[PDB]
């Protein structure tokens, strides 16, 4: 918007404003894997610390 | 050395039964984890037919 300006009354002279702007945008987004494996390796015969 | 075999009391004989992928056929396993042994080995006398 704009300050309005002073014009005569009898010229008949006025102003006008202008029209608005409009833009588009877009967006790419993250990806984020993680990968785990169980094997009976890590079972077989192993204490468990604390106990005896 | 399967997974969930791990710390448990093995048998005499693991089978073990796997399908082929597709259908191209049977797939088959068998397992045996053992050792016999004698506490009193001096009891196990040997005998020959010749002369010292």
């Amino acid at each position: 918007i704009s300050l309005l300006d002073a014009v005569d009354r009898t010229s008949r002279k006025a102003e006008t404003s202008a029209p608005e702007r409009v833009r588009q945008i877009s967006f790419p987004m993250m990806y984020f894997k993680e990968v785990e494996s169980i094997t009976p390796d890590e079972i077989q015969g192993v204490r468990q610390p604390g106990t005896a | 050395p399967k997974m969930g075999y791990a710390n448990t009391l093995g048998q005499e004989l693991y089978v073990f039964e796997y399908e082929k992928d597709r259908d191209e056929g049977i797939d088959f396993e068998a397992h045996s984890y053992m050792l016999p042994y004698c506490t009193r080995p001096q009891l196990l006398v040997d005998v020959r037919s010749d002369a010292e």
